């Protein structure tokens, strides 16, 4: 749902926040901010390094920055012209094997720039983009009733501030499924096993419930290295799994600061609705193995009809659905927020295309230019703006 | 034997300017400009022959290196000690002529033979290098450049 009113110099500060410019960084410095970081430098750094296959080769980004704005405001209005300025990025390519480090400045597209108004110029014509509201960090389960089995079906979602979606949930066939990342249902023993659990341990806990009895024996998955792999053919389809990769993929997914982030307030949330951490100061905001555990465990407990818990060291509460209607489960994200998630999404691209052609380039002849594609990066913004 | 402002061939990149020696768990590192794409390319020295990067002496250097072989005490040891180390063909030149000159006259130490045999072994490879011929006619070059 987009705003129906917005503040003003919240979406200009939010751009300028993006962009890493001079005025935002002064900024932060009079804040006293802790190591402020940009948004697009933020997104440079999620994906950095890149690398390959055994671990052997990386790229890695940073640095963005823009020369000046190809054209004056009035000019783009008057000739029809989008207003922006060429953004360019610092890549180095590191040969582990030599110690070669190879560098350039490389040119990621032109990047469409906010006037004093608060507006872009699109092809000559003056635009504003409208702030979204959306879920706020947490931890939130469900329930529905199946069409047509009759059945009670129960799901959860863990958001986070800012960082890839995990979800769980009980379908009609009685079976407990994870969705990492927004990707294909797997059988949730799969991530317990890609975490490192065995058969005896996933038992321990979760034997006292049939559907997780029932999802073990289904799970077609012989240990933590299937398990680990099962994932990364989902996550990154057509590409060859292997287990190191695999390992820092999920590793990075929720359990570091790096690419994920429930901040303070979810980080709270998913304390207070488990019943972990209770007396204890909020220090880090990345998912555990501990969340992942006893979110699994409540939506398990939850479809019994069980109506408290208390995980393993941790505190009783009580297992319920969320009403989520509520407000503060609705969250603001700016103008820079929205591009910066665009963004995101075509450097993942451009990321793909770069472990591909990992694959096939000889690493005697490897560049940042000749592994970089910036299509996709280009094009995300082309939509974004049309 | 890298020197600023020497350009080499760095395979799949073409010519490089050699910009600077960094040292950067601390080594020596070449800090190579290729202005084909504007790379910037670093490399441990020691691993240069193993990437195809070798700092051949060129036209501007064999006169140099001519040229100071040609030109007009436990001090001149040290000097000279630290001229072989140092790798610099112009060096090992100054090391070659000041030795030879000595060892048609008074003669040189046991020690001083060792270090000169040794400073021309180290040019005469650089010189092969340089005219791109191979340890035979260098050393010719050398006598010839040395008598005369």
């Amino acid at each position: 749902r987009g705003s129906h009113m917005m503040l003003l110099d919240v979406q200009t500060d939010s751009f300028e926040w993006l962009i890493g410019s001079p005025r935002w960084r002064e900024s932060a410095a009079e804040r006293g901010d802790v190591n402020p970081v940009g948004g697009l430098e933020e997104v440079l750094y999620e994906l950095s390094p890149i690398e390959d296959f055994s671990g052997s080769m990386s790229l890695s980004f940073s640095d963005p920055r823009f020369d000046d704005v190809k054209a004056p405001v009035d000019e783009c209005k008057d000739k029809d012209m989008t207003y922006a300025a060429p953004l360019f990025v610092t890549a180095e390519f590191i040969n582990n094997n030599t110690g070669e480090i190879k560098s350039q400045t490389v040119f990621m597209g032109d990047f469409p720039m906010m006037t004093e108004k608060g507006t872009f110029i699109i092809n000559g014509t003056e635009r504003v983009v409208v702030s979204q509201l959306v879920r706020s960090p947490g931890v939130y389960f469900d329930e529905t009733i199946d069409k047509s089995t009759d059945k009670t079906l129960h799901s959860v979602k863990v958001i986070p501030s800012r960082g890839a979606w995990l979800e769980f949930d009980v379908d009609k066939r009685d079976t407990v499924g994870v969705r990492i990342d927004r990707k294909r249902r797997q059988p949730v023993t799969v991530l317990l096993k890609a975490l490192g659990w065995t058969s005896e341990q996933i038992v321990e806990r979760f034997g006292f419930s049939e559907i997780m009895r029932s999802t073990l024996e289904k799970d077609n998955t012989v240990g933590t290295d299937e398990a680990l792999l099962d994932i990364y053919r989902k996550l990154r389809p057509g590409e060859p799994p292997t287990k190191e990769s695999a390992q820092t993929l999920l590793e990075n997914l929720f359990f570091k600061e790096k690419r994920y982030d429930l901040a303070r307030v979810g980080r709270y949330k998913v304390n207070k609705k488990l019943g972990l951490h209770v007396g204890e100061p909020i220090t880090s905001s990345t998912l555990t193995e501990e969340d992942v555990v006893a979110t699994i465990e409540y939506l398990v407990r939850l479809h019994e009809g069980q109506t408290t818990m208390t995980v393993p060291g941790g505190v009783e509460v009580p297992v319920e659905t969320d009403d989520i209607d509520h407000f503060g489960n609705r969250r603001l994200r700016t103008v820079g927020e929205l591009i910066q998630n665009q963004i995101r999404v075509g450097m993942s691209r451009m990321e793909r295309v770069v472990r591909e052609r990992m694959t096939t380039q000889d690493v005697e002849a490897i560049t940042p230019q000749t592994l970089i594609n910036i299509r996709p990066v280009v094009a995300a913004i082309k939509e974004f703006f049309g | 034997i890298f020197k600023v402002g020497d350009t080499v061939v760095y395979p799949h990149h073409g010519a490089a300017l050699v910009e600077a020696i960094e040292t950067r768990e601390q080594k020596e590192y070449l800090v190579l400009k290729v202005a084909q794409g504007d790379l910037t390319v670093r490399v441990p020295a020691e691993n240069a022959e193993y990437v195809g990067v070798r700092d051949v002496v060129g036209q501007e250097g064999l006169d140099k290196v001519f040229q100071v072989l040609r030109a007009p005490w436990s001090r001149r040891y040290k000097a000279n000690l630290e001229k072989l180390a140092s790798g610099d063909v112009n060096k090992v030149a100054e090391v070659v002529r000041d030795l030879w000159r000595r060892d048609q006259e008074r003669g040189l130490s046991a020690g001083e033979k060792r270090m000169l045999a040794k400073a021309r072994q180290i040019l005469v490879g650089e010189l092969a290098l340089a005219e791109s011929t191979d340890d035979a006619k260098a050393e010719t070059i050398l006598d010839e450049v040395l008598a005369a």
